[PDB]
């Protein structure tokens, strides 16, 4: 994993990371 | 008695919801009795009266402490914890979890509510991998007592599924293709910025920004004929709420723009009333906030090629109607309880 | 010799083909010398200079007194006049006119030209009645140098037809669907306001806005083998420039996506390069302002279902990429010139 | 005997206004009888309908024929003739126009309806010249009822004058300096367009566009000690309404953010009460949305320098709050009819 | 031997300041070595390449691997760790860090770079506590080439220090207030949303929403004569870039709007040349983007009152003016590094 | 023919009776 | 006078020559 | 001290917490 991946993956509500499937 | 009822995610839709339960309590079969969110009372008090697009909250008074807010005294306890294996839900006694922070939509992560304390979930989103997804109007009637977790699929599926049910059951829906012109939401910034997803990355109310959705697809989770014959895509467009969802289909009866019209606004009389509104009007956008229907056809767009090419066009609501879609599930599963 | 022209109606089409011209005018047949508009030449000149579009024009330096305005010492004559009977088209010496107003678009509107002197009017949206139509990199090389009035049809058919051709010529379109989620124009309202159209009434920046729209039909006009097999609407959304085009395609020959998206990257390199660009990247709708392709495929949103139900989306910028197919179409006119 | 009233432009004012009337019918002196704007009934009935500020009106039906608008069966009679002289006034037996077409805020085309046969013209508007104008609140009872031609004067001049008289009355002020960050209106273009004011041609949802303003200096009118003494500019911003005043005063009587507050605080629930309100509350734009006051005082934002230099800042619904005046205004001079 | 530079955080300012530099290279004395932020160099590529503001970069090819980025093939090594004191400062030889995350803009903050290892610090925004801070052109030449952590300021202390310096010293400046009506920025919420601070909770494209700033007090932190004399606030607005300073000031010698332009304007020729410039057009907020100059006076809007209150209204690109001055401030750094 | 519609007969352009094809 | 002078005269609700004092 | 201003201590970058001094 790279330290990005690792980020969304401890914060999936990050604005980094936040997918909403509309 | 009541189902007592925690928030996880006081958003854009847990608020929504809240607004929903507040207006419906008369008749409810929920008590709110928690919320749990990333900011404190005050700031969850503040943005459940003030909202950019609902305009204040009418119907009561709404303040908070340090423990709670208060919606025309009715005490709702808060908490501001991430990690919901940690939440007090055997304490306060919650029996359902209304799962809305985008992020605990797989099974394991919705189950964390369950080992804290809480009997059920309801995922306010399409749920990732094995959860029962509903749509409210298409397939809720076939809710099963003993699950734990479900999922009330996401704002563009509550759309779409109540017109393809119609048009499958009148014509037979061999292949479709979807576009939603939606508004966009709280998963896109404001300015460019970092984001797994390159589109998402860009300025939400300076562009035009497609992705990929499921929503489409998961409309064969809740009309199992179709599963396989449905695709589609989003456009995330500068509107703030409010969306339009553009259906192609391939039909096997042959027809033409009157008949569609005539069946979908028979469905909307009758087995789909409350969920299909049928408009004839030459309205815009801004015109349905608020509708409380999970679909409404615009009637005028309608077009038929060749007898087995049918377009339609229909509003949503993507916000509040979605809301209220939430709090119908969630009084099904509460006279359906196990 | 030089072909002499004139802009009747300076908005954001006539000023964008002044600005693709001012930037195409050293290999160019044509000689912009006259201007026509509701305005006065400061005003023609500091719009042509300031665009909030555009950015500043870089080029050269634009300037204005009582009676011209200049574009690097360029004199361009200027008048205003709404009734083009009265236009000085004899005494300027005028050969071709660029009817950009919006109001002229039936053959006795644009005559008026040629009653004042001119020799030849090219309209800049679909012509109302028979006029021939054109679509450059479709049926441009058609031109009849007999033809005093041309249209150029409108943006949304100059990103579609290229698109259908290629389509066709690999698969055979049977019928097709069409939905441009579009920039909004200067047709529409800024504040809700008295409209003969009711949904054009609405403040344009504050809505998702359906409209009717001519353009599925007109491509049967530059691909004749497609008359009355298309049809679409306009749903125009809060962005002020640069549009997509998403078309549902019934096809006789069954392929899948992978294919579709290898056929129209063929014609990109060869057969319709400069007109059809090929993307594969992740972009959104502020990366394409200024392309010069009248159709960009998007080529991760290609999808298709049961080998006959194809889509396909494709961006284009409706004020720069419409504008330099103009000029396209008035150089063609110009090297053919009778 | 009811005033009878005729409203001339039906446009953002003219339908805010009627609205307002609606629902304040049963309390009100006046009746709307009559309607001329550009467009048809139909049209007028629509946009009074849906409204994309205001939402659906909720509170009696809407209909239209050939004639006519009807707003709960009550009949209100069209007509479309941009010439007031022309106007069906004497056959209508109308007493007061409401003059909202933004074109005739002159005594010579306001006297227009008096010739037509009305007896009175409030303009909606600043006046031209030596027309008489209030602002309720300020100096509204000054009023003379032989007056045949009355301004309003604008939305920025009605936020304003109340504040200046209570901080006038209070400190004393000598000299002060006025901005207003205020919301887009019809007088702009929607894109880069044609115009005799340079800026008011650029595209208005897109940019930060100055405009100089007679508001501040207005305010000298009403409160006639401080002509001269106030002037200021406007800075129109993308959003559609509610709009904002920053006035920077000199005053004589040295004081502090606290004072300044609680003296506005304090006329707010006394001589200015439903005029200005006073909020300590952390609020924006579109929750003023609705608000009947005049003004409101974002007590957050109060700051002074040196004892003698002041900022206080306001806002206003440009649109309603400004109309709510406007029908003030015209029961007041019922109230008072000979 | 050039200063090496790492940028940390490659938000807005951070890839406006990279663009800047990479236009500039051939004449800096700086080289860009590295970055550190959250996203990945794939990401960081993608973004630096395409943005909504400033367009697709034109310079150079811009690509990426795993482990950096590349600019014209000239390599710029990326990480990603939140925590400064783990940054690998002295592996890469940093000498200088633009410090553009906004969130170590403390003392204690910034040193944990000088603990990771590299020399000096350059904040993109205002220090806490005892930072010396300089805006260039008005106070850079006070750099002590000793400092270790500097401050550039915020956009808006650099738009209004400039204008603030020329007036003081023409007149003398007794107090002043300042609005910044200001684009909106990536500290507020796209929908309504949890914040800390109530107003950047909402909706940022849909309102006008108030902030205090410490911009006005901060000119006395770089001209000291004026310490506690200034004070004010800012307004975001939903456009994406580009503001505008409205500043009220009392004066000590009397004047008239002709002499505050005349003295303004010939700053802008003479000792504020490129950090001033001065307009005499009637130009929106779209034509300011990409403007180099920290202040544009728009003289049309310049106003006096009783000889002793003066307005003056300056723009300013709040990212792309700002990283201009930040880069003008490391090249004076790295003139004087030892 | 109503007011309405002779006036954008005769003013095709006016900004209550323009209709552009996108 | 210009032509674009007396169209506002004649038309001064035109999209081209609306004034609003706000 | 409440949860979420130790979240905003721990994470002055996150979404609920960034305040920039424009
Ligand atoms: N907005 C819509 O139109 C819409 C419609 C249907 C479904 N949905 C779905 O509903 C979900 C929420 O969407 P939204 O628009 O309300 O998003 P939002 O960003 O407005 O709300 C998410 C809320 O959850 C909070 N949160 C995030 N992580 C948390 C955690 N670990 N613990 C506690 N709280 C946390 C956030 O602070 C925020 O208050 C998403 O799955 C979305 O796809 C949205
Ligand atoms: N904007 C687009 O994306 C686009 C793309 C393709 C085609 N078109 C078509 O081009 C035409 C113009 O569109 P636009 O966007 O440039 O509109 P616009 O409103 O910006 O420009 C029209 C111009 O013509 C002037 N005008 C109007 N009536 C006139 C008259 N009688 N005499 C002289 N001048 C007159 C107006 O003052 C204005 O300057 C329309 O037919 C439109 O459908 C527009
Ligand atoms: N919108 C605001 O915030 C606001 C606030 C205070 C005052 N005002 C003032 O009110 C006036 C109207 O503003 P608005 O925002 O309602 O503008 P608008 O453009 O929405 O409405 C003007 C209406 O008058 C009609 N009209 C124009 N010329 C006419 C004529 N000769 N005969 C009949 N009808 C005609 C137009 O078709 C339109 O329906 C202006 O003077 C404006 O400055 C506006
Ligand atoms: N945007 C403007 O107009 C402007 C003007 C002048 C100054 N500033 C200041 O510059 C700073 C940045 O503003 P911006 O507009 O570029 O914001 P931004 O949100 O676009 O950029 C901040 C960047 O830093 C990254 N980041 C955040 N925390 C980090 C950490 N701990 N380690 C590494 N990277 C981290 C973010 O992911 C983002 O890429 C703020 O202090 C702001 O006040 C902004």
């Amino acid at each position: 994993k790279t330290s990005f991946q690792q980020y969304c993956d401890d914060n999936p509500d990050a604005a980094e990371c936040r997918i909403y499937d509309d | 008695s009541m189902v007592r009822v925690a928030i996880n995610g006081f958003g854009r839709i847990g608020r929504n919801f809240m607004r929903c339960w507040l207006q419906r309590k008369a008749n409810s079969k929920l008590e709110i009795v928690g919320i749990n969110d990333t900011s404190d009372p005050r700031t969850n008090a503040h943005l459940l009266k003030y909202d950019s697009m609902l305009g204040i909250f009418q119907d009561a008074e709404i303040t908070a402490d340090d423990d709670c807010i208060y919606a025309g005294g009715h005490a709702v306890k808060c908490v501001s914890d991430r990690n919901p294996e940690n939440l007090p839900w055997s304490a306060w006694g919650i029996d359902l979890v209304i799962e809305a922070t985008g992020v605990f939509t797989s099974r394991e992560g919705a189950s964390k509510h369950l080992s804290a304390g809480a009997k059920k979930v309801l995922i306010t989103a399409p749920g990732k991998g094995n959860i029962p997804t509903y749509v409210v109007g298409v397939n809720h009637h076939t809710y099963d007592p003993s699950e734990d977790i479900v999922s009330n699929a996401s704002c563009t599926t509550n759309c779409l599924a109540p017109i393809v049910k119609v048009l499958h059951e009148a014509f037979g829906i061999q292949q479709g293709m979807m576009t939603t012109t939606h508004s966009y939401t709280g998963d896109q910034r404001l300015l460019d910025a970092s984001h797994r997803d390159l589109r998402r990355a860009r300025a939400a109310a300076m562009n035009i920004v497609p992705t990929s959705t499921g929503a489409a697809k998961a409309v064969g989770l809740v009309i199992p004929e179709l599963q396989g014959k449905l695709n589609g895509i989003a456009l995330r467009v500068p509107t703030p709420n409010v969306s339009v969802v553009d259906f192609v289909a391939q039909v096997e009866k042959p027809t033409i723009a009157e008949q569609v019209n005539q069946v979908i606004k028979e469905a909307s009389e009758t087995t789909m009333k409350g969920i299909i509104h049928y408009s004839e009007l030459e309205l815009v956008s801004s015109d349905y906030r608020g509708h409380n229907a999970s679909s409404i056809l615009d009637a005028s767009l309608t077009m038929v090629l060749g007898g087995n090419l049918v377009k339609v066009v229909a509003w949503y609501d993507n916000e509040w109607g979605y809301s209220q879609r939430v709090l119908d599930l969630a009084e099904h599963m509460a006279a359906h309880w196990a």
